[PDB]
């Protein structure tokens, strides 16, 4: 059928705005919920429906910048939220010093990300602060965590990681010989890149891994021509309508930016069947609420919302701005960032 | 219905 | 101790053990973006969490609290590690926590916080013995949860338990010979152990292979693994391969079997076989066979394909 941009718009509104308690449990995550509505108001071209300076604020009122003794760099970035009860404080006062309260890598990600989307100049975030935050992350195998006190360990993060470095357009934040060294070791006998080594290959780690090699510009250097053309018949195989995230497993609107993005990194997108694609994408729209969901007749939600719309502009849907398949952000954001990241050097 | 991501 | 849906509930600001505590309260500004409401009971339990944390009190009623926050909402990471905190601190029996994070990962199999949790248990207690029937159980409500697939390749690589691990894919493959995530299983068990350099290895597990094939010759796990432990030694240096493939085309024919073969030209042609330009013909018939009507939907990939084999052996 067609796309419902304006409800899809309402959608986003209503997702910065106020949530039933039934959401709970996305608290230590909403700065990422910010990002897949910010982000989706941002590729349908609609972020003047929302008060930019407002957002700008909260944001940088998650950011845990270092106290008067530095003694905390290890543990700067950002916070999902503000469920740690720190004092409201837009990164203008130095860091209160607290027990518990340190950045996750995901949030600082989807942190830096959204203030880019807004307009902001990154002139509040405390770039030094952050990368070493994000130096103390990765690990011997050369993935990162999430968090300083410890948790999971795999792809996603080195995603997050190369982002981040990406953005504040220095890679101290990370040893890249070794974050490189993970994402070869992930590729799996099939082919197709896993959350780790050993681990069965998957449509998300796969662009999580092929992505930070993109933004690293190291891609060609790392993989050979060989192999590159081994992960792409790995990735093409991913579409059955809509894409699948892993082989005989059911389609998931989320794996058209996914796999789709990663197939347009790789140069192929263009041979992939687009009808089919744009039909199953939107079979997940609700025409009522606005949004996608994972499947046809399911609930939608923030990120399918976001995804789908993503998958839908791989394509260059009418009335949707083309998205920066490695970025994770639109073109024209991704734009803004190189100007400035020109303003900074000088 | 939903992928967490996180 | 004190369920929170037990008749007799009492918010903590109401409970005489916790007086001497002032709650702390959330604050997301002037104006907070994508607020959660919470309810009475949720956010008493929680401004007393935050109270407990801002004090780094290792405190046995503290401990109590993460219980209830936890049932609010497991998908803190902070409440998790500060129960570890605690539970090393008041020195608690982990044996007991075993129990706890079991229940917990059975109600919330897709939740990164518990899997992680557990993992740091069981390295603490050093103790995996009930690690693969746990595993098991959880793989029987979902064959293909990626969280309890890692788990148990932690737990076999961390503590050398691969003595019974290809027994038990032989099964799940019996069960469902679809399910990829035992297929990626069945490689590593083996190239974690004997390895596949083993000829006698190899030949069995490509017989293995082709048997589940002509079982169900409609399944790309089954075919990504044949020519994923042969790929890298030279799909063309197996000459009776690429006749009982031909042989299997008229009966148990799929895109995927045609795509093998096309892969085994190709490393022919690789490998400056007799006959270049009658080889690269007879991947081009494949490749437009695949695009024209064994694998339409990728019909302009195979194309391409095809247009790649020619500029590059003609
Ligand atoms: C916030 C943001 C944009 C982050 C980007 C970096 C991340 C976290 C990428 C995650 C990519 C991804 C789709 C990972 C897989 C998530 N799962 C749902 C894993 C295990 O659960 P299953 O139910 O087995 O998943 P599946 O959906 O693959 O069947
Ligand atoms: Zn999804």
């Amino acid at each position: 059928l067609d796309f419902l941009r304006d409800r899809h718009v309402r959608f986003f509104q209503r997702c910065l705005q106020v949530l039933p308690e039934r959401y709970s449990s996305l608290e230590t995550s909403r700065l990422t919920i910010a990002f897949f509505a910010l982000s989706g108001l941002d590729m349908l071209d609609s972020l003047d429906v929302v008060n930019k300076d407002d957002i700008i604020e909260w944001i940088y009122s998650l950011q845990v910048l270092p106290t008067e003794d530095r003694s905390n760099l290890d543990r700067c970035g950002f916070r999902g939220s503000s469920y740690l009860g720190i004092p409201f404080n837009p990164s203008k006062n130095p860091g209160t010093a607290h027990p518990y309260d340190s950045g996750h890598i995901a949030m600082t990600y989807t942190g830096l990300s959204c203030l880019i989307i807004l307009g902001d100049d990154l002139s509040r975030v405390d770039k030094e602060a952050c990368l070493a935050g994000l130096r103390a992350l990765q690990l011997e195998d050369g993935s990162f965590c999430a968090v300083p006190e410890g948790s999971e360990n795999d792809m996603r993060f080195v995603y997050c990681a190369s982002c981040i470095c990406y953005m504040l357009n220095n890679w101290s934040g990370m040893d890249m010989k070794k974050a490189i060294s993970y994402i070869r070791r992930s590729m799996s006998y099939d082919n197709g890149l896993a959350q780790g080594a050993g681990l069965e290959s998957h449509g998300g780690s796969t662009f999580c891994g092929i992505a930070s090699l993109c933004l690293m510009g190291k891609l060609e250097e790392v993989f050979s021509e060989k192999e590159l053309n081994r992960i792409k018949r790995w990735c093409i195989m991913r579409q059955q309508n809509g894409y699948h995230g892993r082989p005989n497993k059911p389609v998931d609107t989320c794996y058209s930016f996914w796999v789709g993005a990663t197939l347009k990194l790789l140069k192929i997108f263009q041979y992939t069947n687009f009808e089919k694609n744009r039909n199953y994408i939107l079979s997940t729209q609700d025409r009522l609420v606005g949004g996608f969901a994972k499947w046809p007749d399911s609930h939608p939600d923030a990120l399918h919302a976001y995804f789908g719309i993503c998958g839908l502009s791989l394509m260059e849907e009418s009335g949707i701005c083309k998205v920066h398949p490695a970025l994770n952000v639109s073109t024209r954001t991704s734009e803004r960032l190189r100007d400035l990241h020109q303003s900074w050097k000088t | 219905n939903c992928c967490k991501v996180l | 101790f004190l369920s929170l849906d037990s008749p007799t509930y009492v918010l903590y600001r109401d409970r005489a053990e916790w007086a001497d505590i002032d709650p702390v309260p959330q604050n997301d500004g002037p104006s907070p973006v994508v607020q959660i409401i919470y309810s009475e009971k949720f956010r008493d339990v929680y401004d007393y969490f935050r109270a407990v944390l801002q004090r780094d009190e290792r405190s046995e009623r503290a401990f109590k609290l993460t219980r209830d926050a936890i049932e609010l909402n497991a998908a803190n990471y902070t409440v998790w590690h500060f129960r570890r905190v605690l539970l090393r601190s008041l020195q608690k029996d982990l044996q007991e926590e075993m129990n706890y994070i079991i229940a917990i990962i059975e109600e919330q199999p897709k939740n990164y916080q518990v899997w992680h949790h557990r993992r740091v248990l069981v390295e603490w207690l050093k103790d995996p013995s009930q690690e693969l029937e746990f595993i098991a159980d959880i793989l029987n409500q979902d064959a293909k949860n990626y969280h309890a697939w890692q788990h148990r390749q932690w737990v076999i690589q961390e503590f050398r338990l691969w003595d019974n691990e290809l027994q038990y894919v032989d099964q799940l493959l019996k069960e469902d010979v679809r399910n990829n995530s035992v297929w990626n299983q069945r490689h590593f068990v083996i190239s974690n152990t004997t390895g596949y350099s083993d000829r006698a290895v190899l030949e069995r597990e490509v017989q293995y292979t082709l048997e589940m094939i002509k079982l169900v010759p409609h399944n790309e796990s089954a075919w990504n693994y044949l020519k994923g432990i042969l790929q890298d030694r030279g799909l063309s240096r197996y000459p009776n391969l690429l006749n009982q493939l031909l042989d299997l085309q008229p009966s148990h024919s799929s895109p995927y079997l045609i795509a093998f073969l096309v892969d085994i030209y190709e490393d022919m042609l690789e490998n400056q076989c007799d006959n270049k330009e009658d080889i690269l013909n007879k991947a081009l018939e494949l490749c437009e066979i695949l695009a024209k009507e064994k694998d339409t939907i990728r019909k302009e990939y195979w194309r391409y394909i095809g247009r790649s084999l020619q500029s590059k052996h003609s």
